[PDB]
RNA sequence: CGCGGGGUGGAGCAGCCUGGUAGCUCGUCGGGCUCAUAACCCGAAGGUCGUCGGUUCAAAUCCGGCCCCCGCAACCA
RNA sequence: CUUUAAUGUUUGAUGUUCUAACGUUGACCCGUAAUCCGGGUUGCGGACAGUGUCUGGUGGGUAGUUUGACUGGGGCGGUC
RNA sequence: AAUUCCUUGUCGGGUAAGUUCCGACCUGCACGAAUGGCGUAAUGAUGGCCAGGCUGUCUCCACCCGAGACUCAGUGAAAUUGAACUCGCUGUGAAGAUGCAGUGUACCCGCGGCAAGACGGAAAGACCCCGUGAACCUUUACUAUAGCUUGACACUGAACA
RNA sequence: GCUCGCCGGAAGACCAAGGGUUCCUGUCCAACGUUAAUCGGGGCAGGGUGAGUCGACCCCUAAGGCGAGGCCGAAAGGCGUAGUCGAUGGGAAACAGGUUAAUAUUCCUGUACUUGGUGUUACUGCGAAGGGGGGACGGAGAAGGCUAUGUUGGCCGGGCGACGGUUGUCCCGGUUUAAGCGUGUAGGCUGGUUUUCCAGGCAAAUCCGGAAAAUCAAGGCUGAGGCGUGAUGACGAGGCACUACGGUGCUGAAGCAACAAAUGCCCUGCUUCCAGGAAAAGCCUCUAAGCAUCAGGUAACAUCAAAUCGUACCCCAAACCGACACAGGUGGUCAGGUAGAGAAUACCAAGGCGCUUGAGAGAACUCGGGUGAAGGAACUAGGCAAAAUGGUGCCGUAACUUCGGGAGAAGGCACGCUGAUAUGUAGGUGAGGUCCCUCGCGGAUGGAGCUGAAAUCAGUCGAAGAUACCAGCUGGCUGCAACUGUUUAUUAAAAACACAGCACUGUGCAAACACGAAAGUGGACGUAUACGGUGUGACGCCUGCCCGGUGCCGGAAGGUUAAU
RNA sequence: AGGACCGAACCGACUAAUGUCGAAAAAUUAGCGGAUGACUUGUGGCUGGGGGUGAAAGGCCAAUCAAACCGGGAGAUAGCU
RNA sequence: GCUUGAGUCUCGUAGAGGGGGGUAGAAUUCCAGGUGUAGCGGUGAAAUGCGUAGAGAUCUGGAGGAAUACCGGUGGCGAAGGCGGCCCCCUGGACGAAGACUGACGCUCAGGUGCGAAAGCGUGGGGAGCAAACAGGAUUAGAUACCCUGGUAGUCCACGCC
């Protein structure tokens, strides 16, 4: 069984990474929110 | 030409491929081919535009000039392609003053004949001129519905448009569907029907042939779900309606002609 | 069990709905036409209106019971 | 009052012609090495087309809902 | 007959025996000609029927070989559970009783077994019905609506006939 | 440590992806491991990743994304031009041995190579966002010639062997060698060169292209391997020497021939068919704008520079993904000995393991299997499951048919080993010798050696000779669907769907239609022999009657009829 | 040449059995079907919730689908338990 | 070997002989516009159909398809079937004239092969008129016949089949 989740950085940071949200004014409405929560992992990235 | 395949295997069995012995199997010109991606029904969008499109094999793009602008140069046919992008195959032309040009390949073509545009020519399939300049009556293909775009009409296999009359700076003419439109004289046109008529005796026969063709499969509305088609529904096959589009559009039976621009251009619907 | 429809000369069918008077075709009897039959033309008779009661001035007719016949329903687990 | 004849006048329904509005997913040149676009000559149509507003018709493509109860279980029939 | 309710209709063939199968008869409840009709070689992890070949599937199981089950040592769960000094029968009863009544019987307590019961355990029944519940879908249910289409007004003007 | 057993086209050795110190070492055993544990991927401490040639970054570009202006839209935002990113693509350059507790085409030893800066010298015209060439390409099939690699032989070293033989047709082990450079083959491709002119390539051109001529018959280009060299070098069986008894130092013979042979290489070839098979840049080359005693270009030589980042370990699994040290899934390369068609399979080499609960009992019963008298589907919903058939060559093969098939139909015969034909044949490869030559990696000629089917006859062992693994059940009737193909991932794989074909109808191109408030795209850089919709669904024989109800289309006169 | 045949790797999942608090939240075992094509597969993008996709089952869209998940309307409403 | 067999060569004649490619007018149907009015069409009689939305009729223009009045004749050609408006190109056969030439090359012919009207069939176009099937209206005892109003396949063409 192939489980719903083979790993892959390259194509995590082209749809999840930090300046892939700085993109829209919707991913800039995410780390309003993440930064609401004064989370200390604002998106996945490294 | 039309040979039936012997019926060694089931698929081939129905197999009726068009020999024509005149094609260069050489490799076609280089500058005169650029690329052409597929993007099979996909849009600006990414939505599926149209259906039943896409898949298929890879093939490049040819360039072939339907302007035709430069005048008193002939021109030596050098081969004939063949041509994926078109029914009608193409002939490698050179001019006179030493440039290679595609042309839509007339009927009697053959490798090494002389063509010429402009209005000095006489008539010979390939020659191109002002429909003002034409015997009434000649038998014509490519021509083009302003004066200057290049060609619009008439341009398939086999395909044929006969000029019925002539008034003016307008030609009475007759498409293929037989739709009498009046378009502007000042029209470039090319002499004589293209050829590869037995285009339409081809029989695929296997149902991959349409697949690396670039076709998808067609799915009935009558096997369908109801929230997916119009049609669909039962346990059974029941129908019980009135055959639409599977966007509520009624069809076999529904004239959709709302042009108004070039309704004073239509002499006689076509019939 | 329940719903709807029908039963009218010898046969096949109108008329009913909006109650008093019954029609068409065929068929039968009789005549003519022909050597003769059929066909055709002419003339006429023939209907307890399935069955009984009730209501009404009056019942094929309106209603109800009964009999026969036709179609539908005779179900979901 | 009816039938009527000419003129002045008043809007309206068509026909054809015309070019400035406008359309131009025609050609050419330039911005510009750019099949976008904008503009300038020219060509082709033409007061249409297209669009805004109002309105008749169509419309399960789409949306929001309705689709009675009693009933020797409900349904059917029947009934209120 | 993928269709025939009645019906396993009737005749003939295959079996000693045939509600299936095969070929015909037409009384087609209710086949039928692109919501295609009748045939059709080949193909088919397709459906039904039959024969040969070969076998434990069967008459009826018998034995043997390995891993568990079993014993010892180490580690060590889960579903479930009001409380139990937790017997059979006859009757009674929210109507099929281990617990009430009557009577009989039965030393206390383990392990391996087997599953008739404890209407056993698991899923606040999927069946039926209800709620002036929801959700999708249908159309000649009601009212609206995108789209399409019609005419007028405006962008939109000059002329004569 | 000694035996046994298991995988071995993997349960092996390494990369990409993806994890992130799990790698190595010492120490410790509470917690972690379904058991103990001085063991360990557990805790604690220390060490380890060394690059001009590997990869990435970088030069360039596709699908596609963002997108100066701009078009459009309540706003957000959407789209798109020039540009700019984005590889799974293309583009310069290194191989071998040794060395560590762990890393090395990175360090060391030896031997080569690439791209630029700068300087000097001898010469010469150079020169873009522009042109041309090149880059640059499909599938399948067949074939020649080699290599990887392996066996045998020769030679070299050791042994002659605890039970009968073994100094000989005996046994075991080794017999390894690259990048580059030079010559430039098998083989493949294309006719070279010189002169003139030109509406052609946005301008221009000496580059390309076209069109006329002359001379001669070759030249040029591309190209595995071999042969030399690289190397009187390294490695090297086995000894010689010290043992912390793990290993280290030193020394060291042979190192060739032949045959067989890849899916690797030539091949990014050739033939053939069709469904007709990226772009750009690096490179090469030509000019415009211009600069010219220059700057620069070409060639040689010297020197300098080649940065940044990753580099450990696992990588078909106890380290990724499945909550777990989970019988699952994971792309790619290399891939030997024997039989065998084969990467199947059985047994083995290299290499890596015995799967982290065992000791007894051998009960019923349960799971995986073997065998079974007589009978043979009598079982049952049903021949479900097992059983059996199963290879190659050859003999031979029906109804029907679209004349391809059906078909490997069905049904049978011979298969071991040895000898003889023949001190192992046909066939294949091919040294030496001989001759010639436009002289080399040449061609005839010649045939040793080596390798090696199969057929025929005879003899002989066994019940059985495709003796194991492996390896079709077949025939007859017939429904349905043509067929290969597709689907309910996780109860339905079929007659359901798709299918080429046929039919109707829509559409004259700013086409219909679809997405989208719009712009703009798709359709299609296609255009009626085209495209969209629907229905049926190979082929063959055919496809009747109805225009009432409903829908569509045509004609609009009249009645009715909103806005104004 | 072939949507050709037999048959590994490979892809899929028809039959039977084991398993069902499993070794595993669909796998193993012994047989199967395709296996040069309508093929399989890696890397990298596009299409998105009344929308996407679909050789069309109302199947698939992160084990969840006749309408995904998450937050907020919202302590929605419940003549019912 | 010689010719009275047959065949060939030199010159002309008539001809719907065949194939392919163009061309013309009359006539019919269809469409649009102008003039114009209640019938038109049809038969043995009648009716369906067509028409007051204005047909038919008449005139003008245009697009189509097939067949070719008169000449035309028991005339001509060809093996037969069959073939006729005109023209061009390619081309077969028969006949007559006066001679020459080869020297029996002749005749027929199971099997075999080829041609072959119409109807019919397939693939692709064309579609005016005519008209199977079918439909309506009459006639009729019945009329799925004869009559009339319409009308698909076919009839035409290129390539094959029978």
């Amino acid at each position: 069984m192939k489980r719903t989740f083979q790993p892959s950085v390259l194509k995590r940071n082209r749809s999840h990474g930090f300046r892939a949200r700085m993109a829209t004014k919707n991913g800039r409405q995410v780390l309003a929110r993440r930064r609401a929560k004064g989370r200390a992992r604002l998106t996945v990235s490294k | 030409a039309v040979v039936k395949c012997k019926p060694t295997s089931p698929g081939r069995r129905h197999v009726v491929k068009v020999v024509n012995p005149e094609l260069h199997k050489g490799k076609p010109f280089a500058p005169l081919l650029e690329k052409n991606s597929k993007s099979g029904g996909r849009n600006n969008n990414g939505r599926i535009t149209t259906r039943h499109i896409g898949g298929g094999h890879k093939q490049a793009y040819r360039i072939v000039d339907f302007k035709r602008n430069k005048d008193g140069i002939p021109a030596v046919v050098e081969r004939l392609e063949y041509d994926p992008n078109r029914s009608a195959n193409i002939a490698l032309v050179l001019y006179k003053d030493g440039e290679r040009r595609y042309i839509l390949a007339p009927k009697g073509l053959k490798a090494g004949d002389q063509i010429q545009s402009g209005v000095d020519a006489a008539i010979k399939p390939g020659n191109t001129l002002p429909m003002r300049n034409i015997p009434v009556g000649s038998t014509v293909h490519n021509v083009e519905m302003k004066p200057g775009k290049g060609g619009q009409l008439a341009r398939s296999a086999g395909t044929y448009v006969q000029i019925v009359a002539r008034d003016g700076a307008y030609v009475t003419l007759r498409l293929r569907s037989g739709e009498m439109r009046k378009v502007e004289a000042d029209c470039r046109a090319t002499l004589g029907e293209v050829g590869n008529a037995e285009h339409m005796l081809r029989v695929l026969g296997k149902a991959g042939a349409a697949r690396w063709r670039g076709v998808r499969p067609t799915v009935r509305g009558t096997a369908m779900n109801p929230v997916d088609h119009p049609h669909g529904g039962g346990e059974g096959r029941n129908f019980g309606k009135h055959p639409v589009t599977p966007w509520g559009v009624q069809t076999k039976g529904k004239k959709t002609r709302s042009n108004k621009r070039t309704d004073k251009f239509i002499v006689r619907r076509r019939s």
